[PDB]
């Protein structure tokens, strides 16, 4: 009867209620994150957010290491970001493995977008709620930021904003690429751009950040690492004695 | 259920083709999600063969795995068998059976694109072909599909003659696209492609004159921009 | 199936009285196929689709009024039974055989009832050297028919009224290929009939000898033999 | 093997056959009858392999008896022909080959013509005026050479078949214990039981 | 229209999946179960609820072992602790096949997480019944993990499931808050015992068998034995003390 | 071929020749047969280049696989992935292999996989066709514990020797250490082994 | 013993200005006994011509084959197959059966009619197109044709002159072979008409 | 077959023979043994003629559907990896052993596959019955650096070696340039050294040699 709100198929006006709710599901965690292009680097802050004490803050992140060179930062509950980044880490190795190269940024992206899209064509297999933004600094590309979303979508950003407050953290940028009519942030060190991502972000969300509400990824050529507690209070440090 | 994917197609970008006599012609929109998105990084015109390109209006990704499951069909069922590449008429005939697929099997709902293909082949020259959702398909002398698509096949009926040259037909299909444009109009909004004269520039090599190069070939956002301004 | 009824099959059976019209007369040296265009845009492309009337082999072709993509899936397999009768005993593939045979993929449906029947009906066209020439039907019941003139799609019930009424035995070929545009005349929601609104085909005696010819007319060629009467 | 024999003239299609079935060391029956009816105007002599030899045969009878029974019509030799052909190219990239000679010999009703077609093993067919497999061939074909014309009676070539089998039974080392004759003609498929001194 | 909650692979109209929810409700309404990561491995303990007289005493073990090193404890549906469990196992042993190392803890949840995760993704499978607590001690000291059936998990340094959750939990931070170090693991043994004999007073109805066991790098030299005997009376006898 | 790898104070150093023979014709004399698993794990290839050549590929895949979800990857593991490819397919496979590599803790950890697919660890370990003629001068000159130019020495003479008697053997001599400092790449021409 | 040299037969082709000839023997043969006269390696598909040498029950079976898979390129492609195209449709369709293959040595010979350009290539069991300019050959007498050829060919040569050139290269070979012979046929193939003559030639 | 590679300072040349044998005979005087896999990755053929041209034309159709999903320029090292894991996959049985050459967006790369599913990377190669006389010549002429005309001169040099010293290969010389810059230049008989000198006589007959005994015309279309 009324059940084309239940499966990935269409309702009378052309609309896959199943995908649209999904995206609903992004934001259930509650972490905002943001990407830049730097003129070497990429950068990707998320929040951080442990309620409880019995926690173990080392043990939570929404950051993942997909292979040397590509990162990727998921919105969305942990099962489905875990289910995600499995995936990827493996379709990334055996890329390698099959065509001889590393994979590269945006192919990765194609092809979890690819995948994001049989789940919203098919009866028995439901999309997952996530938002998965992949960095890297591409061998042929340069800095890259690549996002894919339940709809099947992907496309590529000079820099990008997820989640909650999502429209707040990108009309600030917006606002920054309009003013140096660029693609990127002229910056050489990524230290440097890793300081105004952080920066436009407490702008944006009217909230200081301490060591421990910050998630940190960065990409350089030949490397894609996460910063530690301390690698951030030295970054926060940094941006409190100028601003 | 058929008639709910055509619904899809029916809003989403305006697109459309004219075929001439020396070429063919197919543009749509590039409606930018955000200022933030670099536009470049997402093609609505792909090329399947280098004699056959496609254009579509409304579900991104399913179109997206429509084009690369309709590159390789165009290998596994016909160059690896007679060496050539497929006419359009036919390559059009295998990706139709690809979604009529869709259509009459169970558990997947059918594809919420209609396709505009565009291409030569040696012995019925020229040829524009329209894909639906239902798995049917129409040959064309030009049309469009999407929102602005009633406005845009009139248009088309009244500026139409055969004997266009290609060059018309981009005229023309750059001012139809400009009555529907949603976002800006420029070089950067804009994705053009034509089915011409071979580019033997565009080969990679030299030394068999027997193959020339690809008919395909697909604007620069310099060119487009060019004819905007002597429009 | 409440009464011993067929119902997803009227279902289709009457979605063909919507679609197309088409028709078959069988002279005694000729056969004759003829059919109606859908709906036309000024921009679509007459010349090339050829979308209703096909070609199975070299003596054999058949007319369609019903969905296009579905008769696609059905003539592609018709090919086929053709050339593996070619492969297998070296003679062409008899009438009959080839007609069953679909029927019976048709009827396939009509029953396993876990897929959907098939639009489209077909008039046959065909010559084979046990029954000379020949003319069948096949509705998506499953069930062929012999005709010596036929007719399938909307006004359907018209044609066969007005076809009983001018067709005679001796007929000629020249005299069926009339007796088929005459009376689309009436069968015709277009007022007034052109050449691009029709597709055409002919199994003569040969264009010289004891043999058979098979001939889909080109565009030009309707708009000659439609000088004989309809439009001038 | 094991004599296969065949001659066609002008109103008919003759098959010798040799009536011997021999296990290693013994010959096992003086009568047997190397042939199965494929239809009324079609017949299919045959010799080689031990078990493949009649089980070929039979399917074959099978399958176009079934198509007899199901087009009402009676298969035309040319396309008995060309399908016990593919039978046999079918089965020979197969795993176990049949391993199998035959002679089909029939009359066209529609030509009303006698056809005589020789296919081996392999699936090898050609179409003859006389033909043999194994080595039956060699001590018969250079009488017929000789000896033949295709207006040949149906009597004039009994007398030519007999002096075959006269040569065979000279200069062959195997004792294949006779022939049995079978005639195919517009009226169908006879066999004449008095040749060993007709 | 509605009915978004029958089916399992649903997303509600706001980004749930509510078949899922349900099930943490079978958990919440089971036996309360814990883990206490100390300074060189873990404890776990459960609540063995009696009901009948004829129960056999010590006999019907709940916490089960994965390899040789790591603990499981589940609170809800048990057998669907058990066919968790089992596919704990098969994994665990075709990465020590394949690794030679026997499985790292963190790589261990993580396929448990998978294991669970993909039972919410067709309509068709029901999620597991169960949170399950496990850890051990690996290549890198200890681990205590927790796993609830929507497939989330995460490492705690306490953490508790089941009738009692919300009681043991504030015990649980009333240690994490004295001692920042960790407990020391045979302390870590006496205080779970605590914590059992306190949060029973929310099933109080029925009487109890406690079990233990634990992973500790000096006092079971990294392997999974459980706590018997005398030192299992010398913490039944450490809780009786703390109750009255 | 003609491989071996040897433990030291500060890690592992491998060592091979670089001529792959098809007959009597040297098919290439320049051979890279010291192949990468890992940051700091390599093997020695010896045996159809066609099956080491896929083995390895296969290894650094799967070791590519566990750095993505589970971490760095210990020496011995590289070892066990290489025996369970080696082993379970010994049927068709000609491959002796030799896996060496450095972690913090053990620092020098050498595996040697000969052909039945069976695995060995030892402080050192010698292979491939030329192998057989140095079993003598090594057991007699190594020592454990030696410094970084003392075990370069040790397996210059070592392969210096090898080649001389080995018609299989030959080429320049390649060597790879691997010390927490990094990956250093040697190599040594045939004017200088030879006059050893 | 020998599947390409059971039956035997020759088959030969050649270009001249603006046509093609293709020839070959009418032997089917058992090893040593003649068995038919009559049997023609040269087939038909539109105006695309092939020649199959080799064992018999495989040149029938690729001709029962390709007159289907050509038959069907008609119907679906609205033309007739194309020379060059049937070429590479035999290479693809003979290296399908790699590992058990057809043991035949075909050459295909026609005129393209677009183009009106002169074509003729030959393969081995497996596929490898040989295309070449001057002349084509293939069977038992591989080596007596290639002698022949190579010696009497010109390129260039008028029809009713390379009529007499590729028969006296085909008979003459296979007068110095014992497996070929029996007859002779002999296609010359002009851009639209088609003359096919039979040869006299010993029998033995 | 006689087939070679040469790298050079701002490419890669490879080169090969053109001549067919089957056992003792020569089929074609003049197949071209050079396959194109990608625009700018080209490889040349020897060992069994079908299984060269095959699994490249196999390898290259996979590459060109490769470069589409990526958006990317096709990769020699792509080429190379498929190639071997094919041919391994089939222990031996498919007869290739290819030199395989060209430029991508990493640089100039020159390989050589074995049909066991062996790589070799190297500076030059050569490969098939006449790899001997080849590399002797490729051994004494090389220096490291060559310009694009001294590695064209190089290998159409080491192809000759082959053609007269080698019963296995012969006739003409086709070469492929792949500087990293330019495009592709595939010079087919770059070097015809074989021109068979004007025969003594001319065989062509009288019309009317030939004796005949039936004629006929079959029809071509329907």
């Amino acid at each position: 009867a009324g059940y084309d709100r239940h499966i990935t198929i269409f309702s009378p006006e052309g609309r896959l209620y199943q995908v649209e709710y999904a995206f609903k599901a992004t934001n259930q965690t509650n972490i905002n994150s943001l990407a830049v292009r730097g003129k070497d680097c990429t950068v990707v802050i998320s929040q951080k957010k442990v309620p409880d004490k019995l926690l173990d803050p080392t043990t939570v992140s929404y950051i993942f290491c997909i292979s040397r060179t590509i990162g990727m930062v998921v919105n969305g509950p942990i099962p489905d970001a875990r289910n995600a980044a499995l995936r990827a880490k493996a379709e990334a190795a055996e890329f390698r493995y099959k065509y001889g190269y590393d994979m590269p940024c945006d192919v990765l992206a194609k092809r979890m977008a690819n995948l994001s899209q049989i789940y919203t064509q098919r009866a028995y297999m439901r999309p997952l709620g996530v938002i998965l933004t992949f960095v890297s600094v591409d061998e042929e590309l340069g800095p890259s930021i690549y996002k894919t979303d339940p709809a099947g979508y992907y496309v590529g950003y000079k820099a990008t904003a997820t989640g909650p407050k999502q429209q707040e953290i990108t009309t600030n940028l917006e606002n920054h690429f309009k003013k140096s009519k660029i693609d990127h942030i002229n910056e050489e060190s990524w230290e440097k751009v890793v300081e105004f991502a952080i920066t436009h972000m407490i702008d944006a969300l009217g909230t200081e950040f301490s060591k421990n509400d910050l998630e940190v990824g960065v990409a350089t050529k030949d490397k894609f690492f996460t910063l530690s507690a301390e690698n951030i209070e030295e970054r926060l440090v940094a941006i409190a004695e100028q601003d | 259920q058929i008639d709910y994917a055509l619904t899809a197609v029916k809003q989403g970008v305006t697109s459309l083709g004219i075929k001439a006599t020396n070429g063919v012609v197919i543009a749509t929109e590039k409606k930018s999600s955000s200022p933030l998105a670099m536009s470049e990084t997402l093609s609505k015109v792909s090329l399947l063969t280098p004699d056959i390109g496609a254009v579509y209006s409304g579900m991104g990704p399913d179109y997206r795995v429509l084009v690369d499951k309709s590159r390789k069909v165009a290998h596994t069922s016909y160059k690896r068998i007679y060496g050539e590449y497929p006419p359009t008429k036919l390559l059009v005939s295998e990706v139709a059976k690809i979604m009529q697929e869709a259509t009459q099997s169970g558990g997947v709902r059918p594809f919420g694109v209609s396709l505009l293909i565009a291409g030569h082949d040696e012995f019925n020259g020229f040829s524009l072909y329209q894909v639906d959702p239902s798995g049917s398909y129409f040959p064309w002398k030009a049309t469009a599909i999407g929102k602005g698509s009633v406005a845009a096949k009139t248009f088309l009926e009244k500026r139409w003659n055969d004997e266009l040259e290609l060059e018309d037909a981009i005229h023309i299909a750059l001012l139809t696209l400009k009555e529907s444009v949603e976002g800006e109009f420029n070089g950067d909004t804009i994705e053009l492609a034509i089915i011409g004269d071979e580019n033997p520039d565009l080969l990679g090599y030299t030394g068999i004159p027997t193959d020339k190069g690809p008919r395909f070939r697909k604007l620069t956002s310099q060119e487009i921009n060019d004819r905007l301004e002597a429009l | 199936s409440p009464e011993g009824r067929l119902y997803q099959v009227e279902y289709a059976l009457e979605s063909i009285s919507h679609a197309g019209t088409a028709i078959g007369i069988m002279a005694s040296d000729g056969i004759v196929l003829a059919a109606e265009r859908k709906v036309t845009s000024t921009l679509l492309e007459q010349d090339t689709s050829t979308e209703k009337l096909y070609k199975l082999n070299d003596k054999i072709a058949v007319a369609v009024a019903g969905l296009t993509a579905d008769a696609e899936i059905l003539i592609n397999t018709a090919r086929i039974h053709a050339q593996n009768y070619l492969k297998t005993y070296n003679e062409d593939i008899p009438v009959e055989i080839l007609v069953r045979r679909l029927s019976d993929i048709k009827q396939g449906y009509t029953q396993h009832g876990g897929l959907r029947p098939f639009g489209v009906s077909f008039i046959y066209a065909g010559y084979d050297d046990r029954y000379g020439y020949q003319l069948y039907t096949s509705n998506p019941s499953g069930n062929y028919t012999g005709w010596k003139a036929i007719s399938v799609g909307a006004n359907t019930s018209a044609a066969q009224t007005l076809l009983q009424m001018d067709y005679k035995d001796d007929m000629k070929v020249d005299d069926a290929i009339e007796l088929a545009l005459k009376t689309l005349s009436k069968t015709t929601d277009s007022s007034a009939l052109t050449y691009d609104r029709l597709e055409f085909a002919t199994i003569r005696k040969g264009a010289n000898d004891g043999e058979v010819y098979q001939k889909i007319f080109k565009p030009q060629e309707i708009k000659d033999i439609l000088v004989k009467t309809g439009i001038t | 093997m094991d004599i296969i024999l065949g001659i066609r003239v002008q109103d008919s299609v003759i098959l010798a056959s040799s009536k011997a079935v021999t296990r290693g060391i013994s010959v096992l029956k003086d009568s047997d009858d190397k042939t199965r009816q494929l239809s009324p105007h079609t017949l299919m002599s045959f010799a080689g392999e031990a078990g493949d030899t009649v089980q070929f045969a039979e399917y074959i009878q099978a399958n176009i008896q079934l198509y007899s029974i199901r087009e009402d019509y009676e298969l035309s030799p040319q396309a008995v022909s060309s399908f016990v052909r593919q039978e046999l190219a079918k089965s020979i990239r197969s795993r176990r080959p049949y391993q199998v000679n035959v002679l089909i010999g029939g009359y066209d009703k529609k030509k009303n013509k006698p056809e005589l077609y020789q296919i081996d093993y392999l699936g090898t067919k050609v179409e003859l005026p006389y033909g043999a497999h194994g080595y039956s061939g060699f001590y018969t074909f250079s009488l017929l050479d000789h000896h033949y014309r295709p207006d040949m009676t149906t009597e004039e070539g009994l007398d030519l078949l007999k002096l075959c089998v006269q040569e065979l039974e000279k200069r062959m080392p195997m004792d294949f214990k006779g022939v049995i004759v079978k005639i195919v003609d517009k009226d169908g498929i006879r066999q004449v039981d008095d040749f060993q001194a007709q | 229209g509605t009915g978004y909650d029958l089916s399992n692979s649903v997303f509600s109209p706001d980004g749930r999946n509510f078949q899922v929810e349900y099930a943490v409700k079978a958990v919440e309404n089971g036996t309360t179960s814990i883990g206490i990561k100390c300074n060189d491995g873990v404890v776990f303990a459960v609540e063995k609820l009696i009901t009948s007289k004829l129960l056999v005493p010590q006999k019907n073990v709940k916490i089960q072992v994965v390899d040789r090193h790591i603990g499981c404890v589940y609170s809800g549906l048990i057998p669907d602790g058990r066919h968790l469990v089992n596919r704990g196992r098969e994994e665990a042993a075709s990465f020590k096949k394949l690794y030679k190392t026997p499985i790292p803890i963190p790589a261990f949840a993580d396929r448990l997480g998978q294991y669970v995760q993909a039972h919410t993704l067709y309509n068709s499978v029901r999620p597991f019944g169960v949170s399950t607590i496990f850890g051990g001690v690996d290549k890198n000291g200890a681990h205590l993990y927790m796993l609830e059936p929507s497939g989330s998990y995460w490492g705690y340094k306490g953490a508790a499931t089941g009738k009692g959750r919300q009681s043991a939990k504030a015990e649980l931070e009333k240690l994490v808050d004295h001692h920042p170090e960790g407990l020391s693991a045979r302390e870590a043994v006496k205080q779970a015992a605590k914590i059992i004999y306190l949060a029973h007073e929310d099933n109080k109805e029925k009487d109890f068998e406690l079990e233990i066991s634990w992973c500790s790098l000096s006092e079971t030299n990294g392997l999974h034995k459980f706590v018997k005997g005398d030192l299992l009376q010398e913490a039944i006898d450490f809780a009786q003390k703390e109750i009255n | 071929a003609s491989i071996m790898a040897v433990t030291f104070k500060d890690g592992v150093i491998l060592g091979a020749d670089s001529r792959t023979t098809t007959g009597a014709y040297i098919a290439n004399r320049v051979t890279d047969k010291l192949t990468r698993v890992h940051d700091k794990i390599w093997c020695c290839r010896s045996g159809s280049a066609a099956d080491t050549q896929a083995i390895a590929d296969i290894v650094q895949y799967h070791l590519e696989l566990y750095t993505s979800q589970y971490g760095t990857p210990s020496t011995e593991t590289a070892a066990s992935v290489f025996k369970e490819l080696c082993y379970e397919n010994k049927d068709n496979l000609t491959a002796g292999i030799i896996v060496a590599g450095y972690d913090d803790k053990n620092k020098g950890e050498v595996y040697t996989i000969p052909l039945g697919g069976s695995v060995h660890k030892l402080p050192y370990a010698i292979a491939g066709s030329g192998s057989t003629f140095i079993y003598g001068y090594c057991d007699k000159n190594f020592r454990e514990n030696m410094s970084k130019e003392e075990t370069v020495d040790f397996i210059k003479h070592s392969l210096s020797q090898a080649i001389k008697w080995d018609g299989s053997s030959g080429g320049v001599i390649r060597m790879v250490v691997l010390t927490a400092a990094g990956v250093e790449r040697l190599i040594f021409y045939p004017d200088e082994y030879e006059q050893l | 013993s020998d599947p390409s040299s059971i039956n035997g037969g020759i088959v030969v082709a050649m270009t001249g200005k603006d046509c093609v000839a293709i020839a070959c023997d009418l032997r089917l043969g058992s090893q040593s006994l003649g068995v038919s006269n009559k049997f023609e390696k040269i087939f038909h598909y539109g105006h695309v011509f092939l020649g199959i040498t080799g064992l018999a029950t495989d040149v029938t079976t690729l001709n029962e084959m390709f007159r289907y898979k050509t038959n069907l390129y008609k119907l679906k492609e609205e033309r007739a197959i194309e020379p060059e195209t049937f070429t590479q449709l035999v290479s693809s369709s003979l290296y399908e059966r790699r590992f058990g293959p057809y043991f035949v040595g075909p050459v295909v010979a026609g005129i393209n009619s677009k183009s009106g350009k002169p074509f003729i290539a030959g393969f081995d069991l497996i596929g490898c197109i040989d295309e070449a300019k001057d002349f084509i050959v293939s069977g038992t007498a591989s080596d007596q044709l290639f002698g022949m050829c190579e010696s009497l060919y010109e390129p260039n040569l008028e029809p009713e002159d390379l009529f007499e050139t590729i028969s006296q290269a085909l008979l003459n070979a296979a007068d110095r072979d014992a497996l070929s012979g029996w007859g002779a046929v002999v296609y010359i193939i002009k851009k639209d008409e088609v003359v096919k003559r039979y040869l006299k030639m010993r029998q033995d | 077959t006689t087939i070679v590679g040469v790298k050079f300072n701002n490419g890669v040349v490879i080169a090969a023979d053109t001549r067919s044998t089957q056992g003792p005979i020569v089929a074609d005087k003049n197949c071209a043994k050079l396959h194109r896999i990608s625009p700018k990755i080209w490889c040349a053929g020897a060992g069994t003629a079908a299984d060269t041209e095959a699994v490249t034309q196999l390898i290259g159709s996979n590459i060109e559907l490769h470069s589409l999903y990526t958006s990317r320029e096709p990769r020699v090292v792509s080429a190379l990896q498929m190639l071997k894991q094919h041919l391994f996959k089939y222990q031996g049985h498919i007869g290739a052993y290819l030199i395989v050459a060209g430029v991508d967006p990493t640089g100039s790369h020159l390989f050589s596959i074995h049909a066991h599913g062996s790589t070799d990377v190297g500076y030059y190669l050569s490969l098939g019955s006449g790899s001997l006389a080849a590399m002797a010549v490729l051994e004494s002429h090389w220096k490291q650096d060559l310009t694009k005309e001294e590695a064209i001169k190089l290998a159409s040099d080491a192809i000759q070696a082959g053609i007269w010293n080698d019963l296995g290969s012969g006739s003409n010389v086709d070469v492929c340039v792949m500087e990293i810059g330019k495009d592709a230049e595939y010079l087919r008989n770059y070097l015809t050294p074989n021109v068979r000198e004007e025969k003594q006589k001319s065989y062509k007959f009288p019309r009317g040699t030939t004796a005949v005994l039936k004629e006929s015309i079959v029809n071509i279309c329907d």
